[PDB]
């Protein structure tokens, strides 16, 4: 099938700046009927793709003229002027001149923002969970910028790495921040062998780690 | 193989 | 006003036949020029075209998959059907049906249906409320921990969808072959615990729908 080579892989731009994405096809996208069947889409996480541009330059209804497509033959470009938080998505080209239709590898669009410190909250295991013989301690590290962050767990002052599961959000389309969830899972008995539980966050906005903690006896 | 265009604009 | 919605099983076993249905409104397959396509996307991977069917009964298939694919329609009920025979784990994906412009550019898409090909058992999640540590500031963060389900997905809302702002719902992660996700919600300390806050979780594959009200510790 026809290969769509899309560049760059990621794009991080200041608010209001222009973003430009290139797509090159392994062969000409000019159909024998003279038309060029090359289209642009975006996809936000947990969402279906959305058509942006069809047949090189035609905007789909609801698409602001802020977005424009151009190119010919094997070389095509999507330009997004005045990048805003709502533009956060993975963007990709698609050819349908040839069978099967094929798709670019995607460009992740991210936005710049003022540095922001995470809001850190720790949560002991629920009564319901302890009932089942399990014990998860959860730490949320919310609304921070930039994306680079590290979490460490400490049990009675001692680092615990085993039983730690982390999850990270994509950049928020409203405030341009990132969030992270960290869960330490133990058995109820393991949990009850110790007293002090600590979630520790290292981020550029802070000289020292942000520390949230609780003692089991409470 | 080239696609067979079913409808267009 | 074109809408589409996919239906089918969330999970089935290798070698079985996958039967998907697209139900649509805002257009008719009796109208000249109309077409509906099926396209899939394995988790974290690229889109792959499956098949299209047209108003005039013309059907087209991905040549590398055609021995497995059958597309059909019921124009009178505004439905399109896809059958995939001999599925294996490579067939695990989100499957989309889509309205076509006429030349394999798809301008309206369904929400997608997650299909997992697996021999593992379906497992309902445990749902656990996350109240702040007992015993003060202006904002309070509450949580919901959704643990040990299979397959994906679950849906999570706060107060049946009433509380929408200040929510973070984290991507699911595998923990010993089962999925786990969590969600935080941040409100003013005037709101909670005076006003009720409940986590709503559904897991369609197990027919689970649970509510967990966040109580103070």
């Amino acid at each position: 099938d026809v290969v769509m080579t899309q560049t760059p892989l990621s794009l991080s731009v200041s608010l209001g700046d222009q973003a430009s994405i290139s797509c090159r096809s392994s062969q000409s996208l000019v159909h024998s009927n003279g038309n060029t069947y090359l289209h642009w889409y975006l996809q936000k996480p947990g969402q279906s793709p959305k058509l942006l541009i069809y047949k090189v330059s035609n905007r789909f209804s609801g698409v602001p003229d802020r977005l424009s497509g151009s190119g010919s033959g094997t070389d095509f470009t999507l330009k997004i002027s005045r990048v805003e938080a709502e533009d956060l998505a993975v963007y990709f080209c698609s050819q349908s001149t040839h069978v099967p239709p094929t798709f670019g590898g995607g460009t992740k669009l991210e936005l710049k923002r003022a540095d922001a410190a995470p809001t850190v909250s720790i949560f002991p295991p629920s009564s319901e969970q302890l009932t089942s013989g399990g014990a998860s301690v959860v730490c949320f590290l919310n609304n921070f910028y930039p994306k680079d962050i590290n979490v460490k767990w400490k049990i009675d002052g001692s680092e615990r790495q085993n039983g730690v599961l982390n999850s990270w959000t994509d950049q928020d389309s409203k405030d341009s921040t990132y969030s992270m969830s960290s869960t330490l899972t133990l058995t109820k008995d393991e949990y009850e062998r110790h007293n002090s539980y600590t979630c520790e966050a290292t981020h550029k906005t802070s000289t020292s780690p942000i520390v949230k903690s609780f003692n089991r006896n409470e | 193989r080239e696609a067979i265009v079913k409808a267009d604009e | 006003q074109v809408t589409l919605k996919e239906s089918g099983p969330g999970i089935l076993k290798p070698s079985q036949t996958l039967s998907l249905t697209c139900s649509f409104s805002g257009f008719s397959l009796s109208t000249s020029g109309m077409g509906v396509g099926w396209i899939r996307q394995p988790s974290g991977k690229g889109l792959e075209w499956l098949a299209h069917i047209w108003w005039d009964d013309d059907k087209y298939y991905n040549p590398s998959l055609q021995s497995q694919l059958t597309i059909s329609k019921d124009t009178s009920r505004n439905q399109v059907f896809l059958k995939i025979t001999s599925v294996d784990t490579a067939d695990s994906a989100t499957y989309y049906c889509a309205h076509d412009r006429g030349y394999y550019a798809m301008d309206y898409w369904g929400q997608g249906i997650s299909v997992t090909v697996s021999s593992a058992k379906t497992t309902a999640p445990s749902v656990y409320p996350l109240a702040p540590v007992c015993g003060t500031g202006s904002s309070v963060t509450l949580g919901c921990l959704v643990k040990g389900y299979f397959p994906e997905p679950v849906t999570l809302t706060w107060n049946s969808g009433s509380l929408s702002s200040g929510v973070h719902t984290f991507p699911a992660v595998l923990q010993s072959d089962l999925y786990t996700l969590s969600s935080s919600v941040t409100v003013t300390s005037s709101t909670w615990p005076s006003q009720s806050i409940t986590c709503n979780v559904a897991h369609p594959a197990s027919s689970t729908k649970v509510d967990k009200k966040i109580e103070p510790r």
